[PDB]
RNA sequence: AGUGGACGCAUCACUGGUGUUCGGGUUGUCAUGCCAAUGGCACUGCCCGGUAGCUAAAUGCGGAAGAGAUAAGUGCUGAAA
RNA sequence: GGCUCAUCACAUCCUGGGGCUGAAGUAGGUCCCAAGGGUAUGGCUGUUCGCCAUUUAAAGUGGUACGCGAGCUGGGUUUAG
RNA sequence: UCCUUGUCGGGUAAGUUCCGACCUGCACGAAUGGCGUAAUGAUGGCCAGGCUGUCUCCACCCGAGACUCAGUGAAAUUGAAC
RNA sequence: ACAGGUGGUCAGGUAGAGAAUACCAAGGCGCUUGAGAGAACUCGGGUGAAGGAACUAGGCAAAAUGGUGCCGUAACUUCGG
């Protein structure tokens, strides 16, 4: 009980809700020297773990012919701006099967709504 | 190591336990009372008691789900028709445990598990 | 060696002994090869021998390691003389002199 | 501190025989490096002498360099000043690598 | 100096402005009401006896109730005491709050760790597991040899062999603090503390550097 | 999470294509390799016209890890195909002129920022 | 493994010291009918808490 | 002063594994009269995930500093002489 | 002989304290005290040992009936072909 | 028969096993059969590709024992034992 | 009242090449001790992050492919393979 009231103060209420399997645009902060700037990450989300302040989601992309995936925290100050570019249409929560086949043959159709 | 775990073992496999509680729950609701061992009756409350909760509201979708359990048309027919209206005003506590000593064959703790209403 | 610039320790020590090879043991045991003794010398040294001796090699830069003495090479035990007609090898080969 | 530190290093490295300097803008291409400045040295001694000088003055310039690369080898040495990166090089090994589109 | 007694609640993390994620354990510490003070004249050591929590008066026994009524303090879940630091003085009936931890910056945490039952030798001291193949028969996780052939004639005392885990006092040294919650009676410590949720814990300032 | 006798890819134009690291360094009983480490490799497949040849043993630095790295904010950077960059045995300067594939920012703390200077992606 | 010597009645006796049974000493009287029974157990005639149990 | 390997302790908040007690996809077959919908069996029938708990590969801590008497050694003063 | 498990003595491999030095500093060599802790991964051969490849502080020496099959292994030795 | 496993090459970063060869080798040995031999072999030895808890390093789970209760109820061994 | 051995005849449906296989028709049984939490450990298994034979004498065991149609199929050869 007393633990539960702690997160709501530390929560932020501006994160949008997105379906698993959508194309997500995220601007992630980076620290170097004294300059603190944005880095752009383009990719499709393949997993959603929305649990408390530590809600997490995994973003996967293909760069230079190889696949790279990254996990995030929705309620972390590291991420500043999160946007959805293309809304995918997949009827499965976890999209872990994208690693097996190539991305070029694994395009996801739009939700059409 | 059973830390914060629920659900006993009963020297039976997962399929056998599902069949165990499927037949036992149907027997209890049909005869309004059954005699079984003390832990089995306690674990049956996790199965038979939720059945009335789905039977509190009568609908085709709920009846089909209730039919998926207890695998019997007679059992589900009794539900949603007679158990529902009688247990509508009660939230939980649909059954009670009445221990009746030990068996003469294996020294097993029996308990008379029955519905609390018991036809008044 | 860069740090050394004289032959002061060499007047102190006129004899250098390499590690003698361990003898063979039971259970088909082979002795370890004797550790190679390395001598730290200032750069630019020249070494001369007797009996119509000559120079071995000029040192001009640090890091050059020169082979001066070859240790003797190990002998053979009775097991290597395994055969059917002998069937009891009491022969062994003495180690080569250093 | 972008152009201020950029102008702070190019003039002073030139006073220490800094030849063939190229000012490169990498903004929008890399998220780790801001400006690529290239310096050339005659041989191993020259590039090492300027490398120690630029890090010695940086200690008295307030900002702390985040690392060095040249150890027991002058083939490639590069040191950082935070937002700006400085590459001090020699003639022979520069053409071996690629120039001015990093 | 003295310490406090709290209850483990759970583990969470604190997000910082610069972007540092630090795990934190939530410790619920209440007003610690001392029950009696020991001095050199009485028994020969300085200790203050303190209690925390609340207990129903139904099962509060007369010896426990009478002891609490002697100090004029209410019932507590458990009873503990702490050593003094040779120069501080306290009065009976005084309630110890939490703000004293606002400057320690390091706290020692003690408590009863989770009980893991009669654990195996491969689990209690990370005994290496024998091969599960190549002819191995009926011996995959057994300790194996436990002595020498006929020279000792016994097994030495203190041998590392199968036993029972948990249900024992465990100490974690120099646990960094994050924040001190005074208006809500919470203690925030970085890291993981021994014991499960709902188990009593003893927190003291760190004795090491 | 690279260990002894681990088959990795190659992330530079030195000439190696398929590589097999043989010795991870760091100390006695060095279990596994992280993201910024010195690891010794043996060349198993390389172009005959490349700068290096098959069978050569030398040092290398991992750039991508299948297990990933640990960001100090509960984040990991996983990859598909562990890769290395060729470095000389006597000197720690890398061999390849270009670097293929992204390199994580965590290599700055390990003091091999030269690799980060290359590989324009990330 | 097998024994090398024969234990006696003394060795047998002390090992059986903890094999003795324990009397229940927990007989309860029903407030309505009045038959001895165990705690929280229905009587042999089917009575519990003074409420009319099935009594079969 | 900082950062590393092994070792030990503690926790599952992060990252994962298991999770045959949760949901879903699917092949053959039987049954609920039948369409639909379900349940049984085929290694949990085969897979996709996945709650708590447990766990490490995951994250925090520790090897102290200091006090007394000391070994080798270094000493102060000082006789036998 | 290998795996699990270790223990003890110091004739000490490293770490620790020193003496001498033909010890300018780093780096060294010999000797003394000190057993608290640590003291490797693979190919070859059944291997002990050893060679080689590559790390670190080293990859210590011996007792334990050259420890440990009422713990495992049957690769050598191995009756019968 | 020996020395520097014989030493060069493949196989490996590293190969007392394997493969055609250098020689200082000739005993066997030609129906107590010699050489080569396609196919065949639960045949001896070596290597490679996919594959995996064989392993670093084990962890969890499903079942039967192991544990407690109720009933029946052995064993090899034992000069006596505080 | 033993998880062993014992010759002949009858040979249903579903998908299948079938007397293999999975369910199932008629028919026969739940295997003459059971109830409890699921400790170490033992046995039969399922799953697994990173690596993939680095363990071992030895890919032992495990793990993996596994069917039909089509294309193509080397050295060698007794021309059959």
């Amino acid at each position: 009980n007393i633990i539960k009231q702690l997160e709501q103060e530390q929560m932020k209420q501006d994160v949008p809700s997105f379906r698993p399997g959508d194309t997500v645009e995220v601007k992630v902060w980076v620290v170097e020297g004294s300059k603190k700037r944005l880095q752009a990450f383009e990719g499709v989300v393949i997993a959603i773990r929305n649990r408390g302040l530590h809600s997490a989601f995994t973003v996967r992309k293909i760069s230079n012919g190889e696949g790279v995936e990254r996990v995030f925290q929705t309620h972390s100050p590291v991420v500043d701006s999160i946007s959805v570019k293309r809304r995918g249409a997949v009827r499965k929560a976890k999209l872990y099967y994208l690693r097996e086949r190539t991305g070029k043959a694994a395009r996801i159709k739009e939700r059409l709504n | 190591m059973r830390h914060r775990k629920s659900g006993r073992q009963l020297n039976r496999n997962s399929s056998h336990r599902q069949a165990m509680f499927r037949n036992m729950a149907g027997s209890l609701v049909r005869h309004e009372i059954i005699k079984t061992t003390l832990p089995k009756a306690k674990e049956l409350r996790r199965v038979v008691e939720p059945l009335i909760t789905l039977a509190k509201t009568d609908s085709v979708a709920n009846r089909r789900l209730a039919f998926a359990r207890t695998r019997d048309n007679e059992i589900v027919a009794k539900l949603f028709n007679e158990l529902g209206p009688r247990f509508a005003s009660r939230a939980g506590g649909y059954t009670r445990i009445l221990k009746c000593g030990f068996r003469a064959g294996d020294n097993a703790p029996m308990a008379y598990i029955e519905l609390v209403d018991r036809s008044e | 060696d860069e740090n050394l610039n004289t032959l002061i320790d060499y007047r102190f020590e006129k004899s250098f002994r390499a590690e003698r090879g361990q003898n063979g043991a039971s259970r088909d045991c082979t002795g370890k090869r004797g550790k190679d003794v390395t001598i730290k010398v200032p750069v630019g040294t020249r070494v001369i021998d007797q009996g119509t001796g000559e120079t071995m090699g000029d040192m001009t830069k640090h890091g050059q390691r020169l082979l001066v003495a070859k240790g003797g090479w190990h002998g053979l035990g009775n097991t290597r003389f395994k055969s059917s007609v002998n069937r009891t090898p009491r022969q062994k080969t003495n180690g080569t002199p250093g | 501190q972008g152009k201020a530190l950029q102008d702070f290093v190019i003039d002073k490295i030139d006073d220490l025989k800094g030849q063939d300097i190229i000012a490169l803008d990498v903004q929008g291409k890399s998220s780790i490096t801001d400006c690529m400045i290239i310096c050339t040295g005659t041989s191993s001694r020259h590039v090492m002498s300027i490398a120690d000088h630029v890090v010695q003055e940086s200690r008295a310039a307030g900002l702390l360099p985040l690392g060095v690369e040249g150890e027991n080898s002058a083939d490639w040495i590069v040191v950082d000043l935070g937002d700006v990166i400085v590459h001090v090089m020699q003639e022979e090994s520069r053409r071996l690598y690629e120039l001015e589109k990093l | 100096m003295i310490g406090l007694v709290g209850k483990k609640v759970g583990m969470t993390r604190i997000f910082t402005e610069d972007g540092v994620s630090i795990p934190v354990t939530v410790i619920e510490v209440e007003a610690n009401r001392v029950t009696q003070v020991k001095d050199l004249a009485n028994d020969g050591y300085r200790a203050i006896q303190v209690t925390t929590g609340a207990k129903k008066a139904n099962r509060v026994t007369k010896p426990e109730a009478g002891h609490f009524a002697k100090a004029g303090v209410e019932a507590g879940r458990g009873l503990w005491e702490f050593r003094l630091a040779e120069g501080e003085e306290f009065t009976v009936g005084q309630s110890i709050s939490v703000e004293l931890f606002a400057d320690v910056k390091k706290v020692d945490v003690t408590g009863t760790s989770k009980g893991k039952g009669f654990a195996g030798t491969v689990k209690r001291w990370n005994f290496r597991t024998q091969d599960a193949t190549h002819g191995n028969s009926l011996s995959h996780r057994v300790p194996g040899s436990i002595g020498q052939n006929q020279t000792p004639g016994k097994v030495f005392k203190g041998k590392k062999m199968a036993g029972q885990m948990g249900n024992e006092r465990v100490t974690v040294q120099s646990l960094d603090v994050v924040r001190v919650d005074a208006e809500r009676n919470l203690l925030l410590v970085k890291g993981a503390v021994p014991g499960a949720t709902g188990s009593d814990l003893i927190v003291k300032p760190a004795v090491k550097a | 999470m690279i260990q002894e006798q681990t088959m990795l890819n190659v992330a530079d134009n030195s000439g190696a294509r398929r590589v097999m690291c043989i010795k991870v360094l760091g100390g006695s009983h060095r279990r596994y390799a992280g993201v910024g480490d010195i690891i010794k490799i043996t060349i198993k497949e390389a172009i005959p016209r490349g700068k290096v040849k098959k069978g050569d043993v030398l040092k290398a630095v991992v750039v991508r890890t299948k297990k990933g790295v640990r960001r100090p904010d509960g984040s990991v950077i996983r990859f598909d195909g562990n890769a290395c960059v060729l470095l000389n045995n006597n000197s720690e300067q890398p061999i390849g002129t270009r670097i293929f594939g992204p390199v994580t920012r965590e290599l700055r703390s390990e003091k091999f920022m030269k690799i980060i200077s290359l590989a324009p992606e990330v | 493994a097998v024994q090398q010597n024969k234990p006696t009645r003394s060795k047998r006796g002390m090992r059986r010291s903890h094999d003795a049974l324990t009397a229940v000493t927990s007989l309860s009287v029903d407030k309505t009918s009045g038959e001895k029974h165990l705690r929280h157990h229905i009587t042999a005639d089917g009575y519990y808490r003074g409420r009319k149990v099935i009594a079969k």
